[PDB]
């Protein structure tokens, strides 16, 4: 937004927004650009760290380049990139507040020996000083590591506040699961942390909580994380430390709040209103103190993740180096990334791999040496540490849970007010405002350990080859003992089986043969990788990943991993089973000063102790939950990551196999040039289909393993808690009974009632909530991912604005819509429907998915009402190019669904009787895994066919809705990337159908004051007619063929003039036009008759059956309306409850 | 639909067709979803 855009690396020094300033007290100088008040960008490498460092000091996962950001071209690209990111952050209210706060967050000034500011940059000549809170540099030595440093440690810890330097890397990002890290949130993290430095609230380096149990190591060792980073970094982890009530504290919090008030006070009494100071400072201060210290502690990435709809890693996100090997991708501004973030979002952005990936330093935490019986090395695998500092030592054992207790954080930031504070111009500099910057040096220790039993990291490593030629094998021992060594380890049974079945076959020559091959390759991969089996466990039914044991070598010694896991339980999957440490408590003593109190006071004082206690219980439980997360979940998340890596390794093998075959045919074969072209385009789509299938599998292992971890809490941790708690309340119960007996000033009847009031039982501490356990893993990110990856490729919406008709796509995909300007909208079934006139009107939807291919599945559905005239075959909707793809046609009285591949194979299927000028729900389902086509009309399944004979349907990326020659209505058009089942169709159809509206015979909304004819469900072609008997007139139907009774004309009336459409439960008056207007009444015989006087008219309740879409029911005083027995012969309309259910269904036809 | 929008620092109640362009449940955080709280004996603070 209004971040300063006017800068380039060649911008001249103006001494206002572009300066050349000294770095701390060094001899070194650098150029800085002011992008916002008090906020500068210095587009070079951080000055404080040497660019070339000794090999011994290079950290794992680091990339070291001394010539990076050396050139002017690079520097500008940097400067623009940061400016771009700050613009994105400022373009959303949340991040706009963050920047505004940071801007006004200037550190507290020192006093006379008038006031001296510590936040400024010095000109080289040291006669000019520029206000700065924040300065953003490029990386230090390691060019993938962001950093946030303080100008002066003392001022960062003492409540004054200190300037903050940031080291940032806009040009590289990595993939985590299905998404790219968004540098915008990575920068927001650095910015949030600076808040701690600007306020002078930086905690001791020693204030540190347990993060991850290092379950990789033979010994007991924890990784720790400073409170600052935990609170800022977001994700799930913090939910365990930050709790209500708090089980974890430190003087830091209470003291920070204390000093903050001291400084606020110094401001209030002295600085504010002091004319010796000036607004650019005191006004900013006033805003800095509108905040509460708690607001900063409560502020973190999870909040911006949500406000910006940015995906971020949500679990152990400061330990990722251990769980993951990062692969870096280049980001170019603004081609890849702009003020709206990644072009095409974090999932589908097209980013190039960095050539730097090969320069990444690899320094394992430990190395797993796998030998054989002869003590010779088969394999050496790497395990990487998280980077965090460790122990020392065990926190849970020595931590006492305190018995005595002593959303939005940016709400109080005012953007308008802050933006009107003149910039700080005259600065009176405080001389020593900074520390000599001292670079951190780190030597990385590596452990070698030997095993005759393959670890998961071994089985993983065996799933990679650099061999251009390789063979899949299911024997791990054979793979690593290979005399080839061409073998690579694979669990894909269906794929390996298929590859073997075709081993002896004549080579692939036709394109048709390539497709048949590629398709079977795809189906089998899907079957292998998405395999799950539901099992009964201690805690329930879990959907188990079938190949898990064969992948990681876990419970793999059986012939089946699944049954062995059902047997041994969730805890059998991890290496360290007993990590718990019973927490140290605060022992229970009731004061000796209450011994003589009177009842009322004794009473209400034990009530206080009762609450403190039950709160204390809750704290203990929390402590157990944190240990679970740290000690146990950490190990299941390791399993999740390794399992996910296994899936990628396998996927890679598959793609390489496919790529080789395609590459080979293109290399030497007689396949037509144009043919190869299609093959290339098509295979690409298949490779996407393979990732989508891989993704389903990576979700499978996430649910499976998360459930397991939760089962371990119920089955293993929780019961240890319950043990500890009944020892605890057994004690408390004792001491409280002994206390009450020793009470002097109360009687014996009082003692018994009191002991009873104050006694604890197990229910007081049974806190397990399984739904809460499960909800832990639903983060903003998990949700965002769901919405980005759901099956909708097109969801058509339409509505009427004043003077405008709106049509759009809600799928959240890339769909582009182009349509005739004059297309009209009309209310359909549940919403506005598009009207196509058949002549000039058309609409078209564009999505790369729409082209289909060989291997993808999809569903098309929509509501359609056709004013049916001609029988002649006419395009309605379809996607076709080069005579491939699919089309739905109007033909005869029906539709035709057509499907045709590049080899000429066709589906041409007539769907009878769809143009009655009544709404119909069309569902078409194409399933390549089951090779099955399904076509539904309304609630019926009209076609079920094999499509094994249809191969490559690649079409354009455009679906065209033409509706040639047949004016029609189309509503709720949807495209899905998955097949549809019959349950889903029924659910879609009926759910949409009950919106409270009653419908006419055509399923259009029933209207008041509109003329209809009335028909009973049982005789559907016979309209109600009027007949007089004794000088008065009744309602019947015509069973004497052409007795020339005239169809009677009906109109529904409402007590409310403003009411237009008829709804479920409405009160109604039925009228008829004969000579005058006649209104319906009930006789004493319960036979309906037309009368003279609206006053006497009976008010009836109209309603409908949820499963009968075009029909309605009518009742009076609970008595429903139906057709009588034969009489005259005539069948009278009667109010009676004893007839067959079918006779109570009516419909109005206009 | 009735919802709210930031104007300066004020969150003003708004009818905006931007909602009607959206699919049903999107996130858990809508802005066009409301609750109607009647005075109830079961809650009973001082109005």
């Amino acid at each position: 937004m209004n971040i300063n855009d006017n800068l380039s690396i060649n911008s001249p020094v103006d001494n206002k927004n572009v300066v050349v300033v000294r770095a701390r007290k060094t001899d070194t100088v650098f150029k800085a650009f002011k992008v916002a008040p008090n906020i500068w960008v210095a587009p070079e490498r951080y000055y404080g760290e040497s660019l070339s460092i000794d090999e011994e000091y290079k950290v794992d996962g680091g990339i070291y380049d001394s010539n990076f950001l050396s050139q002017d071209s690079e520097k500008d690209k940097f400067l623009q990139a940061i400016i771009t990111l700050l613009k994105r952050i400022n373009s959303t209210n949340a991040g706009e507040k963050l920047l505004s706060l940071i801007s006004t967050a200037i550190p507290f000034p020192y006093g006379y020996i008038g006031y001296r500011e510590t936040n400024y940059l010095s000109s080289e000549d040291n006669k000019s000083f520029y206000a700065s809170n924040i300065v953003i540099f490029g990386p230090g030595a390691n060019i993938v590591e962001n950093n946030t440093v303080f100008y002066k440690k003392e001022d960062a810890e003492n409540g004054m506040g200190t300037m903050t330097e940031i080291w940032f890397q806009p040009f590289l990002t990595y993939k985590y699961d299905e998404f790219y890290i968004d540098p915008a949130i990575e920068l927001i993290k650095c910015l949030i942390k600076s808040l701690y430095f600007l306020y002078g609230i930086k905690p001791s380096d020693d204030l540190v909580i347990p993060y991850r149990l290092r379950s990789e190591l033979e010994n007991i060792e924890y990784s720790q994380l400073n409170i600052v980073d935990l609170l800022v970094s977001g994700g799930i982890d913090p939910k365990f430390i930050n709790t209500d009530p708090y089980w974890f504290t430190d003087n830091y919090f209470s003291n920070a709040k204390k000093v903050f008030e001291d400084h606020r006070n110094i401001y209030e009494t002295e600085i504010e209103g002091n004319n010796a100071i000036g607004n650019d400072i005191k006004l900013r201060l006033k805003q800095k103190f509108r905040i509460n210290i708690n607001d900063i502690w409560e502020l973190n990435l999870n909040y911006f993740s949500k406000e910006f709809s940015i995906m971020m890693p949500d679990r152990f996100n400061n330990a990722l180096k251990h769980f993951y090997r990062k692969q870096y991708y280049k980001i170019d501004y603004p081609e890849n990334y702009s003020i709206n973030g990644f072009v095409n979002g974090q999932i589908n952005a097209q980013l190039s791999l960095s050539d730097r990936n090969q320069d990444i330093i690899n320094k394992p935490e430990e190395i797993i040496n796998l030998l054989n019986g002869n003590n010779v090395s088969l394999m050496r695998s790497n395990i990487y540490g998280d980077g965090l500092k460790s122990t020392v030592d065990d926190f849970y054992s020595n931590y006492k849970i305190p018995y005595n207790r002593a959303d939005s954080s940016l709400d109080n930031v005012n953007i308008g007010v802050i933006d009107n504070i003149p910039e700080i111009i005259d600065v009176n500099p405080y001389k020593e405002n900074c520390d000599k910057f001292s670079p951190v040096q780190k030597i990385t220790s590596t452990r070698e350990i030997n095993t005759n039993i393959p670890w998961p990291i071994n089985y993983l490593q065996a799933q990679n080859t650099n061999n251009e030629k390789f063979s899949l094998s299911s024997d791990f021992v054979e793979v690593v003992s290979s005399k080839d060594k061409s073998l690579v380890y694979s669990f894909l049974s269906n794929v390996m089986f298929y590859l073997d079945s075709i081993k002896d076959n004549s080579p692939i020559d036709t394109d048709k043969k390539y497709y048949l091959w590629l398709r079977e390759i795809f189906r089998n991969y899907s079957f292998d990788i998405t395999a799950t089996q539901e099992i009964n466990t201690n805690c329930g039914i879990n959907k188990v990943v079938t190949w898990f044991g064969k992948a990681l070598n876990i419970l793999n010694t059986s012939d089946s991993f699944v049954e062995e896991f059902q047997n041994l339980g969730a805890i059998s999957l991890i290496n360290k089973k007993e990590n718990l440490s019973m927490p140290i408590i605060e022992s229970y003593e009731i004061p000796n000063d209450m011994l003589g109190l009177p009842l009322n006071d004794l009473n209400e004082k034990l009530f206080n102790i009762y609450s403190k206690n039950t709160a204390y219980f809750k704290k203990i439980y929390y402590n157990f939950l944190d240990q679970w997360w740290t000690q146990y979940y950490s190990q299941y998340f390791d399993l999740i990551c390794m399992a996910k890596r296994s899936v990628l390794a396998q996927e890679t093998l598959i793609k390489r196999i496919i790529q080789k075959k395609l590459s080979y045919l293109i290399g030497n074969s007689n396949i037509s040039s144009d043919n190869l072209a299609l093959m290339n385009l098509t295979t690409t789509n298949t490779l996407r289909d393979i990732s989508n299938e891989s993704q389903i599998a990576m979700n499978n292992v996430d649910s499976f393993l998360n459930n397991a971890a939760i089962c371990v809490f119920e089955s293993n941790i929780y019961p240890k808690f319950i043990s500890f708690m009944e020892q605890c309340i057994n004690n408390i119960n004792i001491k409280t009974k002994e206390f009450i007996q020793k009470c002097t000033n109360i009687n014996e009847d009082e003692k018994l009632q009191l002991i009873n009031q104050n006694v604890f039982n197990s229910l007081d501490f049974e806190f397990l909530n399984i739904q809460n356990m499960k909800s832990l893993f639903s983060s903003e990110t998990a949700l965002l991912i769901k919405e980005e990856t759901w099956p909708y490729e097109l969801v058509l919406y339409a509505f009427k604005e004043p003077g405008n008709n709106v049509i759009g796509d809600a799928s959240g995909k890339n769909t582009s819509i182009e349509y005739s300007k004059d297309i009209g909208l009309v209310y359909g079934i549940n919403s506005d429907a598009l009207y196509l006139n058949g002549s000039n009107q058309s609409i078209s939807f564009s999505n790369d998915f729409f082209e289909n291919g060989l291997t993808n599945s999809f569903s098309i559905y929509f509501w359609l009402r056709n004013l049916g005239k001609d029988t002649i075959k006419s395009k309605l909707i379809g996607s076709k190019e080069d005579n491939c793809g699919w089309e739905i046609y109007f033909q005869d009285t029906g539709l035709v669904f057509n499907m045709i591949d590049s080899n000429g194979n066709e589906k041409n299927i007539y769907l009878s009787d769809v143009s009655n000028n009544s709404w119909h729900y069309i569902t078409i389902s194409v399933d390549r895994l089951k090779e099955q086509l399904l076509i539904f009309i309304d609630d019926n399944l009209v076609a079920n066919e094999s499509i094994k004979e249809i191969l490559n349907i690649y079409s354009s990326n455009i679906i065209s809705l033409l509706s040639e020659n047949n004016p029609s209505y189309i509503e709720g058009l949807t495209i899905l990337n998955k097949p549809t089942t019959s349950q889903e169709v029924l659910s879609n159809y009926f759910e949409v159908l009950n919106n409270s509206y009653i419908r006419d015979s055509n399923e259009e909304r029933l209207e008041y004051n509109k003329t209809y004819q009335l028909y009973n469900y049982v005789f559907s072609d016979k309209p109600i007619c009027e007949v007089k008997q004794n000088n008065n007139i009744y309602l019947t139907i015509n069973n004497t063929n052409n007795l020339n009774l005239q169809a009677s004309k009906f109109k529904l009336l409402s007590i409310n003039p403003n009411k237009q459409y008829v709804q479920k439960l409405d009160e109604v008056i039925i009228s008829v036009l004969d000579n005058m207007e006649k209104y319906i009444d009930i006789s004493e015989d319960n036979r309906l008759q037309l009368i003279d006087n609206k006053n006497n008219a009976k008010k009836m309740i109209i309603s409908n059956d949820i499963f009968i879409s075009n029909c309605l029911t009518l009742s009076y005083n609970g008595k429903y309306i139906c057709l009588s027995m034969k009489d005259e012969n005539h069948n009278w309309m009667i109010c009676n409850n004893d007839m067959s259910k079918y006779l109570y269904l009516w419909s109005f036809k206009p | 639909f009735i919802g709210f929008h930031q104007f300066n620092n004020i969150a003003k109640l708004v009818a905006s067709n931007w909602y009607n362009r959206q699919i049903e449940r999107s996130s858990r955080t809508l802005g066009c979803s409301w609750e109607f709280i009647p005075v109830d004996d079961g809650w009973g603070e001082r109005p």
